């Protein structure tokens, strides 16, 4: 079972993690990342 | 630095 | 300063992620130091009727 609490310190880490993997910074400077993409949006709500 | 917003990327990348 | 809770804009602003519109585009603006200043003029003005 993958668990996850409701503590908002380790939700945070989780999703700047899932951020930085999903939206690297590399990309973001050359101008390869489309914001437009679903799983890019879907990344607002998640685990707040 | 702090989270981004998918909102503010679009608007950063934009330019 | 203290702020509210993130879930009630991530319940209610950002509840569908499939349009966007003026206070989903604003809720990702980050103030700078002059606007702080004016947080202030607003707050001094409202403790001070008239």
């Amino acid at each position: 079972k993958i668990v996850v609490t409701d503590d908002a310190k380790k939700r945070y880490k989780i999703r700047l993690q899932r951020f930085r993997t999903h939206v690297p910074k590399i990309k973001v400077l050359k101008k390869l990342i489309d914001p437009n993409r679903m799983t890019v949006r879907n990344l607002e709500n998640q685990f707040v | 630095g702090p989270l981004l917003s998918v909102f503010a990327l679009q608007e950063i990348m934009q330019k | 300063y203290i702020a509210p809770n993130p879930r009630i804009s991530s319940i209610t602003l950002t509840q569908r992620i499939t349009t966007t519109g003026p206070f989903a585009i604003l809720t990702g603006s980050t103030p700078t130091a002059q606007q702080l200043n004016d947080v202030r003029k607003i707050y001094l003005a409202l403790m001070f009727p008239g």
